[PDB]
């Protein structure tokens, strides 16, 4: 697998994510009464994409969960939009978050 | 003497149940694969609904320790109840104290009230919380979907005799179906059409409320707007809303084995359930006593009866005008006065 | 002459007939595994029926001092009840009551009459119930079943007289089987407890193929004449297998379904068409299952009629579908003397060919 993009170029993506926070142990995201789990899970992803390296466009929740073994998985796609090819490359199989000996990170990218 | 409703719908995969592997249900109908919601998922549905808020009076929990220490006001019984409850028998095969427990949001104040008291010995406390919780059932959820309780008689006490703790239930309703087969999405290296069957006995719920009349036009009324207006999980009223009063059940599924393959998958799977309901109704009854139906669509999105074949009585535009009708027919029952 | 019917029949998704273990009941027919429903279930839910409300005159029960003690009236029965009951052979084996029986003719007045008498409660009162037990009860649907009771020796008394207990029941019901090969499907759910702090189910779906026979001089037999209630047996039976459903998981998996094509025949000899779905159906792309199934029965049926012909005995038969949805002879054959488009006036025609009996008056008996 030999993954090639350019500036600029429009994805579709599919990602479980791993909705950890520290707090005074770990423990899950936790939204308002007032807030969707799906507005909460976008914003939190839209704070940390800058430093990943693509722009999110729009991104709905399929699947909130649990995985045992006890950890928290989201399941987010829609279409995101890469920087720079240069982060987006060091983001890709590395991971976007914790719990990754479990299968929690991973992306897979589509071309549109 | 019953009331049958039928209903066809769209769910986006957002909004749909998964297995223990984290995909969607699937079952079998006339040989081909079909997308399947439980009926579980939609009892749970409904009776945690915003339109069924003012009719739930039960609760379903493994907790009751926590719910006799939430009206006592004085914190020294605790483990009173965790003794009076173990004498009547709800902790089950090993473990401790893991049995679901269903009685109203009402009787508490007795439980408390029998715990409280210290001039009392604990087997006839004991006996006082079963006959306390032997008929806690003057609640609309519990004569709608019943309830079981199995008294262990491992840890039993000398006499402690049990009453009748079983309710039969009122409502029959089925696992939701998926007019066609299968689809996907967009491979690398959900989206369905369902239907909808109900059913209630009158006369069950009716006993099983001792008698009363108002709640039960209410709680008919309330599982109704809650049905047309409620999605399953997550978080979109139905093309084809269907009501009709017999005295024996029918289903219409076989209506359905034939998979629908084509923005007309809807239109197909109407004319189907339309043919079927012709094809029964003119082959299966005569004389007796008829039936008369309703159907009411958004906005008359979809029209029913070849155009032209008369099969229902009139047709409803509003989903708020269904329910007095349907109220109507066994008798005055005007909406307004109801929900009191 | 002999009274059978065929009938196919879709269900819904659904569990009506489980084992001890809670899985939907399977059997294996030609060589493949197929889903079941036994006859003792189909038995009880056409007796148990509301089309056959009318006629039921059987009781079937462990206890009968309850009842004797209902009809007593105010008075005190039980001991000396249960005293004669266990003079009669009904059985001490193993601690339990095991006789479980099927008295017909519910007026027990005979038997509180006997026990509320001032004579001796001794071997000639339990001599006097044997009797009572054994001779009367004749009833309607013990026509159709019936194996009155079995005595007792060793428990009973040594002076005891009992008659003839045996009805020879004139029904033959055959174990449902679908006409093609099954699939059972696992459902995973949770308890969610309301206040904040896996099982697995089991269902299937198919399409039914059922077979009922009933013979005409043994259920006059047992009903001692009274044609007019053996066509209302007939009439009460017919509507009962064509609409009534088992009641086994029905608040969950309601499968309240109706038949989709019906053989009736009249007969010498009794003749089943199960071998049609040897092979079993596949489903195309053009057609279901039903019409396919009802293809291969049209198919043997046909050839059955063209293979083991006699020139003394025309068949004739009834073939009915719900507004005549899916026909039988598809292509060219006529294979039923008649179609016919409801039930109600296939059940009047079904009695004028066995009598000339109109629906109305036979329903006042």
């Amino acid at each position: 697998y030999n993954p090639e993009f350019k500036a600029g170029q429009l994805l579709r993506f599919r990602l479980r994510v791993n909705a950890s926070v520290r707090r005074h142990k770990r423990v899950s995201l936790t939204w308002d009464a007032s807030s969707t789990p799906d507005q909460a899970l976008a914003d939190w992803l839209a704070a940390k994409s800058p430093k990943l390296g693509f722009t999110l466009q729009r991104c709905e929740l399929l699947q909130l969960g649990w995985v045992y073994g006890r950890f928290r998985a989201a399941l987010l796609e829609g279409v995101l939009e890469v920087d720079d090819p240069k982060l987006f490359l060091k983001t890709l199989s590395s991971g976007i978050g914790k719990a990754k000996s479990f299968g929690f990170g991973l992306l897979s990218v589509l071309p549109i | 003497m019953l009331i049958e409703i039928h209903m066809i719908q769209n769910h986006s995969p957002a909004n749909l149940n998964r297995d223990d592997l984290g995909a969607p249900k699937t079952c079998y109908f006339g040989g081909v694969l079909r997308s399947r919601i439980s009926s579980q998922c939609i009892k749970r549905s409904i009776r945690t609904s915003n339109d069924f808020k003012a009719l739930l009076g039960g609760v379903r929990t493994r907790r009751l320790a926590d719910l006799i220490q939430q009206e006592a006001g004085e914190t020294e019984c605790w483990k009173k109840a965790q003794e009076i409850l173990n004498k009547c028998g709800f902790k089950n095969k090993d473990d401790n104290t893991k049995m679901l427990v269903f009685m109203s949001k009402d009787k508490i104040k007795d439980l408390a009230r029998i715990v409280l008291d210290n001039s009392l010995g604990l087997t006839e406390a004991a006996q006082q919380v079963a006959n306390v919780i032997a008929q806690a059932t003057l609640a609309p959820d519990i004569a709608l979907c019943g309830r079981m309780l199995e008294p262990n008689d491992k840890d039993k006490d000398k006499k402690v005799k049990w009453s009748n703790t079983t309710v039969e239930a009122a409502l029959q309703v089925a696992h939701a179906i998926s007019t066609h087969i299968a689809r996907p999405e967009i491979d690398y290296f959900a989206s369905a059409c369902f239907y909808k069957y109900f059913s209630i006995d009158w006369e069950q719920l009716v006993k099983n409320l001792k008698g009363d009349t108002n709640l039960a036009a209410h709680t008919v009324g309330a599982f109704l707007l809650a049905a047309a207006k409620t999605n399953p999980s997550g978080k979109n009223y139905p093309d084809g809303i269907l009501v009709e009063f017999k005295n024996s059940p029918i289903s219409y599924a076989n209506a359905f084995v034939r998979p629908v393959s084509v923005s007309d998958l809807v239109e197909q799977s109407i004319g189907q359930l339309s043919n079927y309901v012709n094809d029964i109704r003119l082959g299966y009854y005569d004389e007796q006593s008829p039936v008369i139906g309703f159907w009411f669509s958004p906005n008359n999105r979809y029209p029913l009866g070849y155009k032209h074949s008369k099969l229902a009585s009139r047709n409803i535009g509003n989903l708020n005008e269904l329910v007095g009708a349907v109220l109507d027919y066994i008798g005055g029952f005007k909406w307004e006065e109801v929900q009191k």
